[PDB]
Order: structure tokens, then C-alpha cells, then sequence
């Protein structure tokens, strides 16, 4: 039950694509700005998350959750990150994909019960620490140990010594969790130490995983879909899309001409924003091989010829096969 | 009265069912509460628990609650009936955790005989409770078989089941039955039907919840919201309120104005629009 | 005796005392509770005389007919008249599916109970199975060797009873084979199935289609009997017999209106509105049930089909 | 004659099969008897058991009988072959030395039998196995028979079936009679044809004799006519229920009037389904 | 140590096949060493015999694709003949892998060991060294690699015939893909008479002959063609001679159309029972009368099921 | 140069991927080499193995090698990643040393922790290898989940995947994705497309394979042998040579002539004609 601020696991790769996101960048009465704290555009959704920030601070988020529906490449992990940033002072953030719960060497209930405990922290001459660390300091995980640490951690707050900072749990690809996983969450979201759960989905009316006749919105059950607050994200304009790319290049230390964003932006409009942003690094390295400081439009047209997006490459192989 | 609004049909029908419970003529039946989601199916079940007694046990477990890896389905259902029977008075599953500590099934049958003694003794006295199983079409023929064996018991509670499904495949087989219940049981059920709320009924409901969350509101913002409720869903309107005050009280208005309800309606969507936006994007992406 | 016989199942059949046949073998219009349904009643009369004359070696009986046409009632009738204190065991086919107990233990427990020994103490083979821990097949062969010996010693007589297996189309291919094997032995009771379904895929093969969901191995050992739906004039006669046995006073007109619900939904539904209708009359301080009441219950409570009619038909416009 | 009637084709074909049994040439084959339900497939198989010898073991297991929750399939089938081979069969000896069976107690008895047999003290004689509704078996069980037929002491296998092209249970392929093609290239197939009107009458005339029940000549042509219309199995059922009605009114012997009554009371699967498919659609 | 319980019952229908009847040139004589016709495929087997002797068959298999009853096993048996004297031949059908008392990997890995012999098969060295398990598999092979090193005894690999290849699931193919890599393997000769089939155990992947592409590439395919009534009579004439059955010249003509109507496997099967029916009437040989009768008494498989479905109507 | 022939597109893109490996920027990605069968997907992957190191480990496992009888999928996959991780003053190599019979998770963390000691010690050094998983659409969501838990590792090797299928239902799900890979992973892949070999490219390849069995050949032979190669498969035509020389050497010809190639082309078929003939016969008896 020792406190370990230093001992932690951080997925560098997951924060790295959102290193620039510093704050939801809302001001005044929650009014969004065209560009603030790294974010750009998405004014509608950015304003709304500003409200959810308030419901959390004012303790109104009683057993509620958040759902961010929208096409992929629209700033959904970014906003959920910013909400973790906006609650302030290094609140935990645990991004996980829905398809991680299907693992052979560990039960599904452990994979979720784990990711929750990584997202609730305790700032306790003081050092912060997550509930999962107090479990690993507590090689056996038991249902008895859970309530014990919940009493031990909550006896400290109830002593007034301890304050609980609950973080954000981001579950992407929510339509891949089966019923047994949602019913596990459904009781965990009832607890008083739980974090905020922020789901995310780009599918539509999805049948719940399993042989289920039920057709449900976003593949979530009806009983849990009632405690959800839905927020929509919209596709990025070519002009906005460029201003996103310009911010990643600045954060990587990559010098890129204007015409290279004008072209690199349009490929984003075609495939996704995630595809375009990935081409920066491989473009830069090819820019080094030809001994240039900055990425010329020749380098983007070149990388664009070598590497493919999944949505086209597979299209080729099926059709060339046919 | 007591938070009921409208629903006079089911409320009356529920009234009749108490009498067959009071007169001891309910043995070998059940009650099924059929109707659209969130039309007070829970409430009508909660009602009968209250009106039937001062200390009647009550349990609210869903269908999908049984498909968990915590224990068997039978253990989960057995624990339900055991909890919903009261014998101060404390339930039988309450007694099981004392005189046991899982539970050995021997412990159960052990406590059972001892309880038949104290009840027969005339020191201890038994009272049935109410079990409510929401979303009942999730259960399967292996769990329905358990209920018929469970209702046959002498100390059995009253079972009440809810559902929002018409003809459906009986989960666990290849046949279709009304409400996804086996036909051996549907001919013992008293089916009670709840109809969706009217316009005036809706307004009264929100006006009760606002009191519950101390939120001032204009008559225009009250009836603009009720309009939303009938157009989309009652559980949506009730969601917006707390989020609506926080915008109004942001600019320090305090009394919610129609502007805020027009605003917050534009920020958080309901499940209908959520899908249709996804569905539109899906098909235009499938386009070419 | 263990006194474990169920009563809440046969509660809806308290009035059925006999088959109500004359000496010749032609049915009377109503006697010993039964009403109409003469054709099946006469046929059961023949089945009664093959059981007594020991001609029912191996054969079973099937009562094929729509629901609420007296299938269970006719089965219960035969047992009482055939012998004094002859056991009747109703069971639905869907009872074999239980997790806490194997299918064989479900079928056998009912099979053994349907059989009783007249020593004088009458007791079912199953009481001797719980009288003689866990009851395995070794224990059953032993009792049958110690029971076939007692009767042969004159000390007791074996009275075989009735086993009614409703919803036969729900027993899988494994349960039947367990029955067929037992139905050939000598101590078994008379097995009476019942079905309201036509050709069905035999549960557990996903390709075989046989009548009523029974294998052809066993279907050639069944004597089929049909039952026809009850007329509006017979319908009103049955309900009056239940209203009496419940000690309920019903108005003559309301007995007509309750009969039409019989023709609309099923006979099992109309009979089940008696009790709740009576209590609604007690609320308004009446002795009998008047037409106001039956018109009141019939709008409060719903039969199964109409309810799902409402929800599913509301479900097309509810969602788009 | 074993009160055979008709089946002029299959009866002869069965006869030819006995010669390859007697000449020691049935090794690595089996007999399949295809034909409609109730055309003496068991009888024709019972016939060859008789004519082949006075003490030949005969075993009747149905195809679906293997699906037992009591024992696995292999015990179900192994116990069949062992059972089908003064004089006694292996499975009957298997229970004595196994005073379920221990796997070692079978191979034990086999070695002991190879001594007394080779000794010249005891003699082994193969019998006949009959597996009705063979299409019920699956590739997991068909594999067992081919391994089982390889033994020197193996019996002759006779399989019945009333199905054409059918999905081989356990796979996603369609084979004739639901038997794998590795096995159909070993089978001797015999086809049994449906009975005529005259053939039917003689059958029912015998079974009335079997149960001591008289009938008028009109009744036979009526009862035989019912036989051809619905099934011989049904008509044979009506008799015992017929006599009990004729004997009811103190008649001497069954008349057409009683075949009339016993007909409108008990039904066959054809009318029973139609008088219920009418309700099913409605 | 050897009871040699080899499938004689299985090869009994191939007693006449003595070899591939090859001529001095690549062409082989029209009729020799038992075989008749099917020349094109015969010549190819003549090439496969060389690549085995020249040790070029490393890793490769043979696939004999063609209609049923066109001489697949007979060639595969002949190939075992040409590769020297008394070389193992282990014909197995694909559906033998599905067994309750045995893992699939056993009965496959076992038939493979029955088919590689020494100067005594490697399967004999597991029953003789029995505790046959995978631990003991890796031991006697190296314990026998030593003997070839010493020249005490030489390894002759035989032939393995896996019929109905489309019945082996994806797990069995991956197993053979392993053991066909080792250096003690025999020549695996598959046989199939089906086109594209869903690979058993995948339910979505379609491949030629039901074989996975990873293994379908190390295979040399050889087609066989159906027999003419002309040639088909000669084969039936050959089986009668080897069974001591005197047959009328007219009957071979009526027994050659019944072949081309159904199969060659069927017509060869009607010989023995036809002969016994002639013994019934006390005849020396088979007259046309007999085959006119056995064709009436017994049925080929597909026609019998043809009748029952029409009787279903 | 260096045996590679054609594939000029993929050869260059493969070149860039080395740079993200050398510059330490491959972490959290992988390479998918999409392309029809027999277009040198293994070669281009093996080229990265050669071009990147003097001792770089390399493993070539198909997807279907995971569906094995004698181990779990986790076991089989885990042993792959262990083997493909180099170490010298591979991890799976040491595991038979510090263990002895099987390997356990506690045994692994032992050797892994001990290696964290000798690495930072300055005495032992670790270098990642290259894992090549051909036929990747065979894998399922239980195996893809393992990779995402694997590539996050500090000494994880570079993953290279091949495949020849477009949309597929992800084996293990009810969902379709391009290349049979989950969408959570495809947003982390660098895709390379390999094009089918041109005519001159094919001829050059055969000329190398012939040389390998010291099989000489006439010019018309190559021109004819290439035509079959472009017409059927590069993997087929290479099969004929070995068999072709044995016919030429059969008539002591000394050098393969078109008569042999026309001959052996007539004796050993290919998968295309093979099926067609089956499918022609497959229909006729089916017609009846
Ligand atoms: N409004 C934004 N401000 C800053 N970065 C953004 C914005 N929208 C998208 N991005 C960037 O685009 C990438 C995709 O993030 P996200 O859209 O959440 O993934 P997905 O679209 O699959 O949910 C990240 O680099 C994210 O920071
Ligand atoms: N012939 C009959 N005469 C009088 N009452 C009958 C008769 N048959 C059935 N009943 C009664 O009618 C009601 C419904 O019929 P029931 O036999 O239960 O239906 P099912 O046909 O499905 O078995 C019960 O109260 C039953 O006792
Ligand atoms: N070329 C041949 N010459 C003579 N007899 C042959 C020839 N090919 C096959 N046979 C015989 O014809 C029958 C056909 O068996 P075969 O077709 O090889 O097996 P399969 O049907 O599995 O392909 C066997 O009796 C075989 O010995």
C-alpha cells in the first residue's frame, strides 16, 4: 500500500501525437476561439467540453459519462485529452482501445478494472499516486483487495489528509466491447472514486458484440446509453486542416514550405488527418537524404507515391486481383 | 400523487394485482409490464412494493445483469429470490452471509430448515417481497426454467417482469414467442400495458425534477423543453436541465431562459441525431 | 410416502373427475366435468381399455391440437377413472433444460413418480428412490428387482400412472432416446405427449424434420388423437363450471361476454380473468361479476399476442 | 421362409450376399439396404442373420442411439461390435472378466481368446450388426467403423437408410446416404421397393393371426387400402384398437363398421399435420 | 519386432500393378507391368521417379488431380514399385485424421513414420522403443542418423498416399508442412478430385484442391483422364485374370459400359459377386446373363440415392 | 544489384523505412508489405534484414503457423518476438539455458530483468531484429491484441507484415477491415505496394535460378519460359526447370531446348488449368 509517484507506465507513443494539446482553450463564458492552447477549430464541440469541465468541478457528473461521436480524423482523442488537461495539475489520462479487452493471458474484467485504477489519482510533504499503483504495491489481484484499498484510500480522504483527483478514461472503438464488459463498467461507474469515462465511436447503429438481436446506437447497451451525454465532432476544412499540420511540424522541429502544406493538406482532405500527419516524419527523412533543410513539395509528392493509406491499398489488391 | 403522473391505466391495473396478493390468490402467476422504454415501468413496480407494506423487501435486477462472470446464472438468480424474501426483520440472503461467512448450497438448505422452525416456533415471521427483472428478454430457457422452479416454492416472492419487445426469438432456442418468454410461462402472466406520456403529463414531470435540482425556469423555457421531450425522449430532456442551469448561471442569469435551452440543445445531441449524422457520413464515405 | 405431489399445476383442473362416457362407449354431452370434445373423449375411452387389458405395450399417446382445447384436461381425466390414487405427473418439455441438474434426472424423477406401489401403503417408485444421498441408475435397477419381487410375492401391486409431457417439440434428440429406452421396460407409466406444432426440426440435429418434433423411431409407437376448438356455446359452458368451482357468482350476460374473449384469444385466458374480475367486484361491493367488470378487466389486462401487437406495431413508427 | 412376402429383388440380393459370407469373401465390405421406412429393412437383415446360421449373433442399434449422454460414441459402437461376435459373444464375456469396461480388460480378453481359439478349444463365429438410420452417424463415427472392419474377427455390417443426397454430418459436403465416399466404394447396396396392394394384404393377414383377431374380407380390402394410402405401420396399429371396439358391442369378429370407428378416432401423421397446418397458418 | 500389419486389404485391388511399365525412351509401352493406357500421366511419374533417385525431390510433393476411378492409387502404388524392391506404401484416406481416440497429429505423423524404412520402418522403431510420443520422435531419428553415418543400415524412404486431401483441416496441413521439411521424409503423393474448396477449418478461404497456398506451391500437379470403353475393358479383363475368374467375351463389353456409366471402381467390384452367382447356376464362367442380373440386383451409389429422392417426390 | 530485380517502387520505399529505423523513429509503427502472391514480398523484407545489419536476426513465420496443436497462440507468438531480439557483449536462445524442461512468465521476467542489469552494466548490448509475419490475415483479434502489447516494448523488434487480400471479416469478429487488420493498428502501419513482375524482370530472375542448378538453356527457351511465367506464375515456371533438365539430360541433349519445355509444359500442369479441368467435369455430372 506504499505510495509510488515515480513508479508508473506512460505510453510515449500515445501522448506524442497530442503533445501540443495544452488546454481546451476556452475563455469567457466557455466561448471557443479559432486557435487556442494548441487546438484549432471544432468550436462547437470545444465549447461543449467546456461545460463538461464545469459539471465535473461542480460535482454534477453523478454517474454520467461522455460520448464523442464523429468520423475518424476529427479531433476526438484530442478533445478528451484536453479535458484531462483542463481539469488541471497533471490529472491522469488512460487512452485505451476497445479491442484491448480481448486478451488470452488476462480476463476482460482485469483489463478494465486495471485501466480504471490507472485513471484515478491521490495527491498524497506530498506526492501524487494512482489507485493502480496502490494495487501493485499491494503477484495476486483479488476482489477482497479492491474494497480494502478503496477503504484504505478513502479512509485517508475521510481523515482530511487525502484528496482524490479522478482522471479521464478514454475508451476508443467502444463498439468492440461485448455486454459483459459494459456491465462490468456499469457497476464501476456507480462507485464514488470512479473517474470520468469518455467513450468514442465512429460507427452508427451497431449490434452489441455477441449473438444479440438488439440493435443499439453506437453499439452501446440501452441501460448504459441513458447515462451518456453525446457530443458531435465535424470534419475539418482544408484551411483548418493545414493549420493542424503546421502545428505538428513545429512540435517536431520540421521546416516545411507553404506549398507543402497546401498539398499535404489536400491529401488529408482525401484520406484522413491521421494519414497526413504521419507523412511528416518520413517526408523529413527523405528531405535529409537529398540534403535539404525543409520539405519541398517534391518530397510530399514523392512520399505520397511510396506509402499508401489502408483504404486505397487494399482497394488496389482486390481490384487488380479482379 | 407520490410522483405518479398520468399512466392511469397501469396504475389501476397495478391496484387490482395487490388484491390478489393480499387475498393470497397470486400463487402460480407473475406480472409482466409491457411498454416503451422509460414510461415508468420501474415506478409502477416500485409502487406496488410501497403500497403492499411498510417493510416489504424490493430488488431491481436487469436481464443483462445475469450475463456476468461473477458466478453462475443460477447463483445470481438464487441470490435475487433469497434477497427478496423478508423474515426487526432482515432478508434470507442477509442471513446467508452471517451463518456462512461464495456460499455452500448446503448452507442455504441449512438456513432454510432452521427458518421453517423459528417461523413455526412463532418467534420469527415470514413476509414475501417483490422481485423486479427488467429487460427480461435477455434471460434464456435455462433461466426461465429456474423461475418456474422458484415460484413453486411456498416462501416465494411476487415476480414482476418488464420488457419493451414484441415478438422475439426466445433467447436460447430457434423459436419466436411474444416478449421472448416461453409459452409455458406466458399463460400464467398478468400483462400490464403502459402507454407513452401525453403533452401535459410531460410538463408536470420536468417541473417535478427541476424542484429536485433547485433550478429556476421560465414558463417559455419549461414548455420549449417539454416540446423537446415529446419529440425525442423524456430521458433526454431531463438530461439537459442540469447542463442548462450551468450555462444560465454561467452568465449569472439564475432563471433559465429559452436562449439557454436553445443553446444547450445545440451542444449535447440525443441518440437519434447522433446516429443520423453518423449514418449520413457512413454512406457518403461509401459513396465512391 | 413423501407427500411431494404438486397441486398448483392441477389447480385449473379440479372439476375434471372422469371421461364421462356411457357404458356403450358414446360420450354424453357433459358429465364428470367435461364438456363437448366428444371425439377425443371417446378415443381416450378406448385407450383406457388397452391400458387395463394390458394391450399398451410400449405405445404412447399423442394429443395433437391447438392450445386451450382440453389437452391436459383429458390426460388428467383418464388417470382418476383408470384407478384409485393413480399418480398424474404434468411437465412441460422445457423443464429438461436446467443447469443445476442433468436432463436424465429431470425426466427420470417425473417418470418414477408417475408409478406407485400398493403394499397397505401406496408410494411412488420415486419415494423408494429417495427412501433407499444420490440416486443413480444402479440404485434404480436394484429397487426394480426388490419391487418386482414384492409384487410377485403378492405383498403389493404396482399401479402405473400417467406422465404428461407438454411442449414435446422442445425435448431434444437425447431426451427422446432416454424415453424410448425406458418406455420398453415393464414398470414404466403411460406416456402422453401433447403438441400444437406441425412438422418441426427435431431439437438437436438442425436438419431432421419430423412430425411434431418427434423422431420416427418413437413416432411409430404413438397413437395420435386430435382435439377441435370449442364453439361459442360450449365455450360459455366451460367457464360457468369454473366459476362455480371457485365459488364465484357470474351474471348470465357477462358469461356471454367472457365467452367471446374465449373465441378471440384462448380458453386458458378467459378462465384466468375470473379471479381478477371477482376481486374488482369486491372493490365495488357486489356479490357477482357484472358486465361492467368483465369489460373493465378486459381493458386493463392484456393477452400475450395483443400486447406484442401493440409494442411491435408501435415500434415501426417509434423508431422511424 | 420367415414369413417373407414380396421384396422379390432385395430377398434375392440378400441371398447372393450370403455366399460371399460363406465363401470368406465379405472381408473389407459391408451391406447397405436403401429404401423407404417400413419396407422390411430390418426383416431382410433379420433374414440373413437366420439363414446364415442357427446361433449367429444379431444386434440392432439405431443410428441415433449413439447420441447418449451416458457413454461416449466409441463405447457405444465398440460395445456393438463386441456384442455381435454352448456359445457366447465377446461383450457378454467382457462383463464377466470386468466384474463401464476397463480398456485393458478388452485387450486382455482378446489375448486370452487368441490362445483358446488357436488352441483348438474354443471357436469364434462372426455375427451380423445392423445400424438403422445410418445417416445419423458422423465422420467421427464412420472413421471408427473402417478401423473396426479391419479386425480378423469383425462381423458383417448392415446399414439401413431412407435418404438420398444428404449433408455428411460433421462436415459441409453432400454425399449419397450421408456416408463418406471413402466407404461407399466398399458397400454392397440393396434397394427395397414399396409393397403393392396384394403384398400389403398378405402382411396384415399375418399380423391379425399373430394377435388372434378375425376380420371380414371387406375389412381386409378396406384395411389394406388404408395401408397403401397412409402407411403399413398405421394400419397394423389400428387392429388391436379395432378388436377392442368390436368386442365392445359384443360383435364376434371385426367388421367394416369398426374399421370405420377406429379410423375416425386415431389419426396418422399425414392428416394430423394438415389438420394442424390449417391452424398454424391461421 | 515386426508383425507388418500393412493395409493388404487396402492394396488388394492393385495386385496386378507391377510398375510404371516405362519404355527405354521417356514414352512407356502401351501395356506392360499391369497398367493400361493413361500414358501421359504414366510418363510424368517416370519423371518423378528420377527426381527422387537424383535427390531433387527435396521438399516437393505430388498431386494427382483427376476424376474418381481414373487410376490414381494405381499410379501411386506403381511409383512405390519403381523405387526399388519392397519400399513402403501407406495408403490412407484423408478422413482418417478425425478420430476420437487419437490426436490428429498422431495418426498423420504415424503414417509418415510407417512409410520411411531402413535396411524396418521408423514407426517400428517407436513401438520397439516405446516408453511413440514427440519426445521419442526427436530421439530415434538422431539415433538412426548415426547408423547411416556408420553405414551399418541404409534409409530407403517410401511413398505416402493421402487420398481425399480436401478433408484435412488447416492444422493437419501445417503439420505435414513441418515434417516434409526434415530430411528423413517419404514422397507425399496427394490425390484430389475437386476444384476450389473452402479449406477445412477456415470457413472463408478458398484455395485450389482445398490445399493451403503455402503447401500448394511445393506441389507438382499431374492430371489423369477418364478411360475409354476400349481401354476400360482391358483393365477388367486384367482383374479377372488375377482372381481366377473365367469371363465371357460378351460380358466384358456389357461390363465396360456399366463402368463408363458409373466408375471403374464399381465395375471391378461386380466381378466377385457376379462369379458367385454363376457358381449358383453351375457355370464355368460369367455369362452375359449374370451381369444382366447383378446390374439389376446391386446398385452403384449415386443411382440408388437418385431413386430415393424421386420416391420422396 | 544484390540479387533484387525490379520492384523499383517498393525497393525505394523500403529504403526510407531503414532510415526511420536508423534514426530511432520507427518506434510505435510497423511495415505492411501489400502485394499479390509471388512478387518478392519476402525478398524486399529480407533485403531490409540484409541491408540493416551484419548479424540482424530475421524470422519468417506465416499466420497459419499460429494455429498449432502443441501450444497456445500466445506461446507461439511470444517465442517469435523473443527469438528476433539480438543480444551480445537472442533472448529465446538464453531461455533454454537459464531454464530446462518449460519456459514460464516468471522465468522470462527473470532473464529480462537480469538483461536490464548487463545492458546498463555497459558489458552486454541489445539490438532489435526483424519479424516477418506472412499471410497476416490469418491472425485474429486475440493475436493482434498481443502485438500492440508487444510493439510497445523497449527492445521490441521491427514488425513486417505481408498479405494478399483486400477487405476481409477480421477473423474473430463480425467486422470487415482493409487487409483483415483491426483499425486500431492500421493507423500505425507504413504500407508498401509491390507490383507484378514485367517481362524482362521475369527473364532475369529465371536466369539466376537456372545458374543455381548449373542448368544451361537456349535463348528461345528463356523467351518461351518467361511467357509461361507471365502467363501462370513465377513460382510455377521455376518448378519446370529442374524437371526440364532431367528430360533433356534423359536424351543426353546437354542443353534445354523448346521441345523439352513444350514437353514438360504438357506433362506437369499449373493451378489454373488444373482447376478448370476439375471444374469442367465438376459441372457435367452435377448437371444431371
Ligand atoms: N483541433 C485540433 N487541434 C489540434 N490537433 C488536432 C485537432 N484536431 C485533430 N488534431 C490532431 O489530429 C490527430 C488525430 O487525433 P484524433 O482525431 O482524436 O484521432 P481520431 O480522429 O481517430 O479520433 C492528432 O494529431 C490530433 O492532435
Ligand atoms: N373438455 C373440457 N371440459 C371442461 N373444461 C375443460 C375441458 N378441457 C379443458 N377444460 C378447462 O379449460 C381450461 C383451458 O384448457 P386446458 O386443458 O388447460 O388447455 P390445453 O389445451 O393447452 O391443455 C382449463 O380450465 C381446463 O380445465
Ligand atoms: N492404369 C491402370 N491399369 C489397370 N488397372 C488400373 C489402372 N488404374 C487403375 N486401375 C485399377 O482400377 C481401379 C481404380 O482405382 P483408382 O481409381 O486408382 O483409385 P481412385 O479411385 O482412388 O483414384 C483399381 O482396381 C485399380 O487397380
Amino acid at each position: 500500500m506504499k505510495i509510488e509517484e515515480v513508479k508508473s507506465t506512460t505510453k510515449t507513443q500515445r501522448i506524442a501525437s497530442h503533445s501540443h494539446v495544452k488546454g481546451l482553450g476556452l475563455d469567457e463564458s466557455g466561448l471557443a476561439k479559432q486557435a487556442a492552447s494548441g487546438l484549432v477549430g471544432q468550436e462547437n464541440a470545444r465549447e461543449a467540453c467546456g461545460v463538461i469541465v464545469e459539471l465535473i468541478k461542480s460535482k454534477k457528473m453523478a454517474g454520467r459519462a461522455v460520448l464523442l461521436a464523429g468520423p475518424p480524423g476529427t479531433g476526438k482523442t484530442a478533445l478528451a485529452l484536453a479535458i484531462a488537461q483542463e481539469l488541471g495539475s497533471k490529472v491522469p489520462f488512460c487512452p485505451m482501445v476497445g479491442s484491448e479487452v480481448y486478451s488470452t493471458e488476462i480476463k476482460k474484467t482485469e483489463v478494465l478494472m486495471e485501466n480504471f485504477r490507472r485513471a484515478i489519482g491521490l495527491r498524497i510533504i506530498i506526492q501524487d499516486v494512482t489507485l493502480h499503483d496502490l494495487d501493485v504495491a499491494n503477484t495476486e489481484i483479488t476482489d477482497k483487495l479492491r474494497g480494502e484499498i478503496n477503504k484504505v484510500v478513502n479512509k485517508y480522504i475521510d481523515q482530511g489528509i487525502a484528496e482524490l483527483v479522478p482522471g479521464v478514461l478514454f475508451v476508443d472503438e467502444v463498439h468492440m466491447l461485448d455486454i459483459e464488459c459494459f456491465t462490468y463498467l456499469h457497476r464501476a461507474l456507480e462507485s464514488s472514486i470512479a473517474p470520468i469515462v469518455i467513450f468514442a465511436s465512429n460507427r452508427g447503429n451497431c449490434v452489441i458484440r455477441g449473438t444479440e438481436d438488439i440493435t443499439s446506437p453506437h453499439g452501446i447497451p440501452l441501460d448504459l446509453l441513458d447515462r451518456v451525454m453525446i457530443i458531435r465532432t465535424m470534419l475539418y476544412t482544408p484551411q483548418e486542416m493545414k493549420q493542424i499540420i503546421k502545428i505538428r511540424a513545429q512540435t517536431e522541429g520540421i521546416n516545411i514550405s507553404e506549398e507543402a502544406l497546401n498539398h499535404l493538406g489536400e491529401i488529408g482532405t482525401k484520406t484522413t488527418l491521421r494519414y497526413s500527419v504521419q507523412l511528416l516524419t518520413p517526408a523529413n527523412l527523405l528531405a535529409k537524404i537529398n540534403g535539404k533543410d525543409s520539405i519541398e513539395k517534391e518530397h510530399v509528392e514523392e512520399i505520397s507515391e511510396l506509402f499508401y493509406d489502408a483504404k486505397s491499398s487494399a482497394k488496389i489488391l482486390a481490384d487488380q486481383q479482379d | 400523487s407520490q410522483g405518479m403522473v398520468g399512466q392511469l391505466a397501469a396504475r389501476r391495473a397495478a391496484g387490482v394485482v395487490l388484491e390478489m396478493i393480499r387475498e393470497g390468490k397470486i400463487a402460480g402467476r407473475a406480472v409482466l409490464i409491457a411498454g416503451q422504454p422509460g414510461t415508468g415501468k420501474t415506478a409502477i413496480a416500485m409502487g406496488m412494493a410501497q403500497a403492499l407494506g411498510p417493510d416489504t423487501p424490493f430488488t431491481a435486477i436487469a436481464g443483462s445483469e445475469i450475463f456476468s462472470l461473477e458466478m453462475s446464472k443460477t447463483e445470481a438468480l438464487t441470490q435475487a429470490f433469497r434477497r427478496s424474501i423478508g423474515v426487526h426483520t432482515v432478508s434470507l440472503h442477509e442471513i446467508d452471509v452471517i451463518n456462512s461467512r461464495e456460499i455452500k448450497s448446503e448452507v442455504r438448505e441449512q438456513i432454510n430448515a432452521k427458518v421453517a422452525e423459528w417461523r413455526e416456533e412463532g418467534k420469527a415471521e415470514i413476509i414475501p417481497g417483490v422481485l423486479f427483472i427488467d429487460e427480461v428478454h435477455m434471460l434464456d430457457i435455462e433461466s426461465f426454467s429456474f423461475l418456474n422452479r422458484a415460484l413453486e416454492s411456498d416462501m416465494a416472492p411476487v415476480l414482476i417482469m418488464a420488457t419493451n419487445r414484441g415478438i422475439t426469438r426466445i433467447r436460447g432456442t430457434s423459436y419466436q414467442s411474444p416478449h421472448g418468454i416461453p409459452i409455458d410461462l406466458l399463460d400464467r402472466l398478468l400483462i400490464v400495458s403502459t402507454t407513452p406520456y401525453s403533452e401535459k403529463d410531460t410538463k408536470q414531470i420536468l417541473r417535478i425534477r427541476c424542484e429536485e435540482e433547485d433550478v429556476e425556469m421560465s414558463e417559455d423555457a419549461y414548455t420549449v423543453l417539454t416540446r423537446i421531450g415529446l419529440e425525442t425522449s423524456l430521458r433526454y430532456a431531463i438530461q439537459l436541465i442540469t447542463a442548462a442551469s450551468l450555462v444560465c448561471r454561467k452568465r449569472k442569469g439564475t432563471e433559465v431562459q429559452v436562449d439557454d435551452i436553445k443553446r444547450v440543445y445545440s451542444l449535447f445531441l440525443d441518440e437519434s441525431r447522433s446516429t443520423q449524422y453518423m449514418k449520413e457520413y457512413q454512406d457518403a464515405f461509401l459513396f465512391n
